[PDB]
């Protein structure tokens, strides 16, 4: 009762405070209002289109100076409640991600400190655009930038001044959260003739990539390899297999075919380098190639690919005559350039396939440089 | 003091928030609408859908709230909700395909004698034509028409800023494509009686190359087992039936290719310029292959007493190998070789062919930037 | 000035919004719809849903909103907001999937006398048949009712305002197109009750879908196919070498017709055709079905094909001309006199069924190109 | 006639949130029944469904009865839902989803007190259709749905036909369809030990299924398979030897085929119901087809290779003869086909039987729920 | 009468709902909490989301709502609407995927004393941790914290009221089964801050998952590709003279099952299971790989089988014995020996790699089937 009803009329929030009117002791420098920024969690990633599903702790700060309360308000309790719409709330918007309204962290209840300061944060779903661009996948895998701060309010109205990324974030997604600085700013532009809202600028740097893809992706390189591999062993332990060996070139085709197939799809959901997308289809086609090789180098060869005294005379002209054309065959054979053929698939597969470990590494010492 | 309390009551007594800031049915209110885009983030190329986002600024006079000494002299520049003008309730004669977000119900920059600034960014959901026609080099340019879905132009003018802005002032960083310029033009069609709509032009250019190139070696890698198909014959004859499975794995491979094209214009599509001629590329290797394959079926084969035995024996053999040996005179490489070199100008003809529309396509119908 | 504000105050005061403008107990509110789609943005004819553009024009009169010299001596004919206004329920009988949208909200114009127009530029969901006989050559005609949704012809009464088409704005990115539309009213009286009932608008869409593009592709691996198959029949007869070779192919086929039946049954799936539609496949896919089994089986159906030193030499050549005759007997297996039967037996047989095919396929095309 | 001194007097005691109840020991009655509409969202494997509902509500509450300005005036009112005591519905076992458009609508009071109103409304809810609902006996859907706001002692349902229909809109388009709906009013007790009983609505739909399209797509392909598969059966003692991987190649065709359909139609179970029964014939007369076709190669597999200077020379050649005579001699002995012919006939019958098990089987499963 | 208007009147002044019934600086408000689940209606083990309905039983006091002979003396247990209370923002800690549905516009219970109780149908969207360890045979717990939302201890206190099963009303129809469900409570400060925090209760769910649909189709085509594959080895004993059938039959096998891991993948990360799972199939089938690799490669292991009268008579029996040596040398190499050991040495080998993954699978659920 110390003046309770009397004062809580006094204040009437809406009635005598003015909510429509911000409490910034008039046209001055600006209020005090800060800002804090904590995710909660990540729930979707996409690295393609720069679009980023993420909960923020919408921690906000500012001194109500019509909300200092007396002893029935503010002594009678040194803390209490009072809803958004007779709470002065700041328009935070998110600068570069709020392309994508709020959600619940909007008009929420807020907490009422004694001598005005109030404080109000609640949960924020939101949907950002963050700096991905394509350089979001080098090993770097960039740094995503995100400003937060009261959008309306300028720096004669608003003063907002400045927690890791990796604190919630999601350990469902697909990426890696190396780290999360964080520092407040103000500024004016080129065509404003005045300095106004200040902001909470969070620069998130992260990095991604699955040990997973690769597991079931070169695992059938080396299999499928040795199976060209082979395929060049092969057409000596028995290249008659001719048919047989053309079997496995449609077989070892159509399987390469899709397998790049389901290289974009996943590509599409991913925005995936030039880099690397060439050394995967480079040497699957470097086996395609040598398919092809494999074509002609394993059908490329044009063929291999006195009476009675009077007649068996004429069988052993018979005789040697086809001997000939038996012959005219393994002249063709050409097996003495066997081993080269095999021992010259031996040194490029060496050559190329370490040539890609060898890139793999020529760009895995740098970054680790 | 000086009768605020009166300046600040009289001005709520007599102020009318659902009134428009002019007098009677005349010039109207001059309202300056200009938006400095954010980016864009979907392009429905194939629907011609537009999800973007950009600042409605707005802004005109208000001779109603011109203040006094307190706040007019006392603090030239105040911020209030809006919810108290005329908003245009606009909607985009081709696009405007749904809902403003972040576009009304906020505050407002409202100046001491009486102008007013509203700021807000926003996500519109629009349609514009980029029609089945935003893939060809030359493109094509759309109309963009913004305007209120309630009010006609009589009370209150619609005013720009350039025309040149661009719309590449806020292009996505994140488009697989590109822009060459973005035209203004203020519009009152009179079919309606209500001035309204402004039409804006995107001359766009969408370039994303990617698969095309592994799309490439289809065609020439294919044609390496193609070539070599119409190789093979004279390579190794017996090629004969290894021949049959080439195709059949030939066709196999062409016919999913057929599967991945139609579900990946699904979302993206525009005219069949490459379609149209590897179509015809295709039907080429298609019938090549397969006439190539009547090739190789015209082949209806294909595909004293002592000395009498002796006789006899001279005789079987070489009277069947003649027989034999008319199978040769029957499948003798003619045909093979002239039309494996049929097959060199017909490949290579077709080939050089769309290699040049292609050519000619991605730099022929390239100036229009306009 | 004029009772300036005794005017505009009175107005308000005795004046309820929510009030029906009844007079007497007879004629009802008479109250007439006009619709007239500006365009339509996009149908499911699988899931017969329609989001179109509708101007609803909505007439009716309160007497209440006469004047004198004090309100249209002041401005004729004026624009006064919804909100005061008794919105008819308007509704889609058997569609009605959505709600209005731009109904909200918006304005109307009263005259000098009282009468009232609201026609809020609308666009919303619809829900017409399309049964599985839309997708026809034959079309079906989508049964659209509209009119008053809770209220009788004793408290109000929907009536019509005039003819027009639907091809009028029909979607020229539609993948069905118009015969004609007609819509005629009516006063539906229940048997039920000795009541009488509203009134409704009940349109009729009369159109014909297929899309040309899908026509091509399939109908082209047929005779593709009918090439093949037609090899299957001219492979065997000049040349039986490579029966099995075309095992391979009756593979690689009827597997190509099996996932060309993925693709189109999605579309069947995709797209509502009257399912007679599909006998066409029916026989014509499986005579490629029945055909080959037989074809091929008897392609198959053959058994294996698919003084003393003087005697020596004949009981050797007595030896080599048994053999001779057995050679004999597997080819008197395969012969190449009938399979030229089967080849003019079936290929009239395909001309038939084929031209079978065309039969009814030519015949509605006598009734839909009409 | 007093009409404004009325409206104006019990608009003075008129009270909201309280129900028309005489006292608080003997409840209201109140009326409710529904006619089906639109039955649109099917999904049977989670047993949930969407229905335009005609929810017919009917009560008593003479707290309005009234005098000649307005029960003589016209026996008819209409006033605003927020107006009168209104039932917030919803369906214990079903409505999943909160009520669309089937509240806040315009109510009916006539002149003595009574109360009709009916909103249409499409919403989600749970009926049965669990690892059942997919035979030739039906699950009835049994769907009871009351106020879930207060219980029984003071709100009392009513309804009728409990014999007579779901089908009376079912819909057209649906792959199902109903042959009866029995519906009772009861109070509230169920197996959770709720008391205090509410009453509510029971719903049933005892409905039928299985317009099957896919049928004869499996039918067909079955006995083409089938014989395709007798074909590697009967072809080989028409094929020729080239033919033993013949058949194999059939094999790898007539898998590749299978577990493609394996995994098509598989699908197809998912997005819709499920069952076993059904299911049990197709892969296991198929895993039959797979064993017995395999168990071919395997018999295509079995067998043990089928898978004077004058003189001493003439001795020793006229050996060659009869030695590699007893060489072809092997083949004999080990090709005499005694199994293979039999295996047709093996297959054949085991092909009547399976096929007889399985369709005299679905003569069944037709004809006991027939 | 009694008091009747003095009574509700003096109710409505000095009564808020803003407020909580704190009761001095102590114990906060005595909120009990707990749940009353009946309904699991949809469920994603993949996403782990869990939309289902337990009834909120809250229970707690404010002595301003005791009362005297004019409202407990009026009917003892009177039901207050819920507007009046003062609403705990509670939520699923890291759960909370959906908002609680039917909680608003409720009935609450009032007593004499004070107590109050309201249990509301609450429907909602979860969001727990299933993991990829959430299907196994030994399942995981899915911790499920709930508690007042944005209101600390030192304002409001929630506690557990009973242990109760999440079998008590578990779905009969999920894809799952449940062994255990405990719930505890527990007030959680934090070493950020020196303060006394909210409190909440932890629902635990143990239970095991995975029909066995995936199951029954992973093992058949294995066993099935492992009968071929041991046709893979026992046919070069029976048949080696299809080796190349062999071939063809692996080209077959391995794009079956590299098809058969697609299906995985689709499947896998369509439902979840911990990856340790497909370990199993890894390695086994890359064994029939490996074994495939080295058998067929080791299959295809071998070189090629992968007077002067009486003087000719000599020069051609010669010709005769040269070739016959020779072809010795072909069958020198194809022993028919070493193929018996490799379809034994690996049918034990796969009978034990096999039994290995019958080990580890069966170990592995003689742990879960406890």
């Amino acid at each position: 009762v110390n003046e309770e009803e009397r004062l809580i009329n006094d204040l009437l929030i809406v009635n005598k405070y003015n909510k429509h009117v911000r409490p910034v002791k008039h046209n001055n420098e600006v209020v005090n209002i800060a800002l804090s920024l904590t995710l909660s969690n990540l729930i979707s990633l996409k690295e393609t289109d720069e679009t980023l599903t993420t909960n923020v702790w919408m921690d906000h700060a500012w001194y109500d100076h019509r909300l200092t309360w007396n002893a029935s308000e503010y002594s009678d309790i040194s803390i209490l409640r009072l809803r958004p719409e007779l709470i002065w709330i700041p328009d935070i918007v998110l600068q570069n991600n709020n392309d994508g309204q709020y959600n619940v962290a909007y008009f929420c209840n807020v907490l009422v400190r004694p001598n005005g300061y109030v404080t109000w944060l609640p949960p924020a779903i939101f949907r950002s655009s963050c700096p991905i661009n394509v350089l979001y996948f080098p090993f770097d895998w960039q740094n995503c930038s995100l400003k937060f701060t009261a959008l309306n309010y300028n720096a004669n109205e608003i003063s907002m001044d400045l927690i890791i990324d990796p604190e919630a974030f999601t350990e469902n997604g697909e990426w890696e959260i190396i780290h999360k600085p964080a520092k407040k700013n103000i500024y004016g532009d080129k065509f404003p003739n005045g300095t106004n809202y200040q902001d909470v600028t969070f620069y998130l740097i992260i990095r991604r990539k699955p040990l997973f893809y690769v597991i079931n992706f070169i695992t059938p390189c080396v299999l499928i390899s040795f199976l060209a591999a082979l395929a060049f062993y092969l057409p000596a332990e028995s290249g008659e297999k001719m048919s047989t060996a053309i079997c496995v070139l449609l077989a070892q085709a159509v399987f390469l075919l899709l397998t790049s197939q389901r290289l974009p799809e996943t590509a599409l959901a991913v925005p995936l380098i030039g880099k690397y997308l060439m050394f995967i289809m480079s040497l699957v086609t470097g086996v395609v190639v040598n398919c092809g090789i494999v074509l002609n180098f394993h059908f490329r060869t044009p063929s291999t690919h006195s009476g009675i005294d009077s007649t068996n005379y004429i069988v052993k002209q018979i005789k040697e005559k086809n001997a000939y054309d038996e012959e005219v065959g393994n002249w063709n054979l050409v097996g003495q350039t066997i081993d080269r053929l095999s021992m010259f698939i031996i040194t490029p597969v060496m050559v190329l396939g370490t040539i890609f470990i060898f890139v793999m590494g020529n760009f895995n010492r740098p970054p680790a440089k | 003091s000086v009768m605020e309390d009166t300046l600040l009551s009289v001005l709520f007594e007599n102020y009318n928030p659902k009134v428009r800031p002019s007098q009677t049915v005349g010039d109207k209110v001059t309202v300056r609408v200009g938006l400095t885009l954010t980016s864009l983030l979907i392009l429905n190329e194939k629907n011609e859908e537009m999800t973007t986002s950009v600042f409605l600024n707005l802004a005109w006079t208000d001779y109603r709230l011109q203040w006094d000494p307190a706040a007019y002299e006392g603090i030239k520049d105040l911020s209030i909700p809006s919810d108290d003008v005329w908003q245009p309730d606009i909607v985009l004669m081709n696009n405007n395909d749904g809902s403003f977000e972040i576009t009304l119900h906020v505050n407002v920059l409202v100046q001491h004698t009486g102008a007013v600034s509203w700021h807000p960014s926003a996500i519109y959901r629009s349609s514009c034509t980029i029609k089945v026609m935003y893939f060809p080099f030359d493109w094509q340019n759309c109309t963009m028409v913004f305007k209120s879905y309630t009010y006609d132009t009589s009370e209150v003018i619609l005013q720009h800023a350039l025309d040149a802005m661009i719309n590449q002032d806020a292009f996505t960083e994140n488009g697989q494509w590109s822009i060459e310029h973005k035209p203004s033009r203020k519009n009152w069609r009179s079919d309606d009686p209500s001035y309204e709509d402004v039409t804006f032009y995107l001359i766009i250019q969408r370039k994303p190359l990617f698969y095309i190139v592994y799309t490439i070696v289809p065609c020439i890698l294919i044609s390496i087992l193609a070539i070599l198909v119409f190789y093979l014959p004279p390579d190794a004859g017996e090629k004969m039936s290894l021949s049959i499975s080439a195709l059949l794995a030939l066709t196999v491979f062409l016919l999913l290719l057929a599967d991945k094209v139609p579900e990946t214009s699904l979302s993206v599509p525009i005219i069949i310029s490459y379609l149209m001629f590897i179509m015809i590329l295709v039907a080429f290797s298609v019938i090549l292959s397969v006439v190539v394959l009547n090739l190789h079926h015209r082949s209806p084969n294909t595909h004293e007493a002592v000395e009498a035995i002796k006789y006899i024996a001279e005789q079987l053999e070489s009277a069947s190998e003649f027989d034999d040996l008319k199978k040769d005179w029957q499948y003798v490489a003619m045909v093979a070789d002239r039309l494996f070199l049929y097959i060199f100008i017909t490949m290579c003809s077709i080939g050089t062919f769309s290699i040049f529309l292609d050519a000619s396509h991605n730099v022929p119908p390239d100036n229009p930037f306009a | 000035s004029e009772h300036e504000t005794r005017l505009v105050a009175n107005l308000l005061e005795n004046y309820n919004k929510v009030i029906r403008p009844v007079e007497h107990h007879t004629h009802f509110v008479d109250i007439t719809v006009g619709l007239q789609l500006i365009q339509l943005i996009n149908v499911d004819e699988v899931n017969q849903i329609v989001e179109t553009n509708v101007r609803l024009r909505q007439q009716w009169i309160d007497v209440r909103l006469r004047w004198n010299p004090a309100d249209y001596g002041g401005i004729k004919k004026i624009r006064l907001p919804s909100d005061d206004v008794w919105l008819p329920d308007l509704v889609l009988y058997n569609n009605a999937d959505g709600d209005f949208a731009i109904v909200h909200m918006t304005k109307l114009l009263l005259d000098y006398t009282g009468k009232i127009m609201w026609t809020p530029p609308a666009i919303f969901k619809s829900y017409c048949e399309i049964i599985v006989t839309h997708f026809p050559f034959d079309q079906q005609n989508c049964t659209m009712k509209l009119g008053i949704w809770t209220y009788d012809g004793t408290k109000v009464s929907i009536s019509p305002e005039s003819d027009r088409p639907d091809l009028s704005t029909f979607m020229e990115s539609g993948e069905w197109v118009m015969k004609d539309y007609r819509g005629w009213k009516h006063w539906v009286y229940y048997t039920c009750c000795p009541d009488t009932p509203y009134l409704d608008i009940t349109y009729h869409f009369i159109m014909q879908r297929i899309p040309l593009y899908f026509v091509v592709n399939v109908i082209i691996p047929c005779l593709l196919f009918s090439f093949l198959t037609v090899l299957v029949f001219y492979l065997p007869t000049d040349s039986g070498e490579k029966m099995t070779l075309s095992i391979s192919v009756l593979l690689s086929l009827t597997v190509f017709l099996l996932v060309i039946v993925e693709l189109i049954p999605s579309t069947s799936s995709a797209v509502p055709l009257i399912g007679k539609y599909m006998l066409f496949t029916m026989i014509f896919v499986i005579s490629s079905i029945i055909v080959t089994v037989v074809v091929i089986n008897t392609h198959h159906r053959s058994p294996s094909t698919h003084s003393a030193i003087e005697g020596v030499k004949y009981i050797a050549e007595h030896m080599k001309s048994d053999e001779e005759s057995s050679n004999a007997a597997e080819e008197w297996k395969y012969v190449a006199m009938v399979i030229d039967h089967i080849l003019l037996c079936v290929f009239m047989l395909i001309c038939i069924i084929g031209t079978v095919s065309v039969f009814a396929g030519r015949l509605i095309e006598l009734s839909q190109e009409g | 006639n007093e009409e404004g001194r009325l409206i104006e007097k019990l608009l003075g005691d008129y009270d909201k949130r309280i129900k028309p109840a005489k006292t608080l020991d003997h409840v209201i009655d109140v009326t409710l029944k529904l006619t089906l509409t639109n039955l649109i969202s099917l999904n049977e494997k989670e047993e949930a469904l969407t229905t335009n509902v005609w929810i017919e509500i009917q009560w008593n509450d003479y707290r309005l009865s009234w005098n000649t300005s307005e029960y003589e005036g016209i026996d008819l009112v209409r006033i605003p839902s927020e107006l009168l005591w209104l039932p917030d519905v919803v369906l214990e076992n079903n409505v999943d989803g909160q009520f669309e458009v089937a509240y806040y609508a315009n109510v009916l009071v006539y002149n003595d007190g009574s109360m009709y109103w009916l909103p249409p409304a499409i919403y989600r809810s749970t009926c049965p259709i669990a690892v059942t609902y997919f035979p030739f006996d039906w699950q009835n859907c049994s769907l009871v749905f009351r106020s879930q706001t207060y219980n029984a002692h003071e709100v009392n349902l009513q309804l009728s036909a409990e014999e007579g229909i779901d089908p009376e809109d079912f819909t057209e388009n649906g792959e199902w369809t109903i042959r009866h709906r029995p519906a009772k009013k009861n109070y509230n007790w169920q197996l959770t030990k709720d008391d205090i009983d509410f009453q509510e609505i029971i719903f049933f739909l005892i409905i039928q299924r299985k317009p099957l399209f896919y049928i004869i797509n499996i039918i067909a392909p079955c006995v083409l398979i089938s014989s395709l598969v007798v074909l590697v059966y009967f072809l080989p003692a028409q094929a020729g030897g080239q033919k033993c991987t013949l058949s194999i190649s059939v094999l790898l065709a007539q898998t590749i085929f299978l577990f493609l359909i394996a995994q098509k139609v598989p699908e197809t179970s998912l997005n819709v119901p499920l069952i076993g029964k059904y299911l049990i014939f197709v892969m296991f007369v198929s895993l039959v087809i797979v064993t017995n076709c395999v168990i071919v190669l395997n018999v295509s597999l079995r067998t043990p290779n089928t898978h004077s200077c004058v003189e001493a020379c003439n001795f020793i050649a006229k050996s060659t003869k009869e030695q590699n005579d007893s060489g072809s001699e092997n083949e004999n002995w080990v090709l005499i086909g005694k199994v293979i012919d039999k295996a047709c006939f093996w297959i054949a019958l085991l092909l009547f039987s399976l096929g007889t098990l399985a369709i005299f089987l679905t003569g069944h499963l037709n004809q006991v729920p027939e």
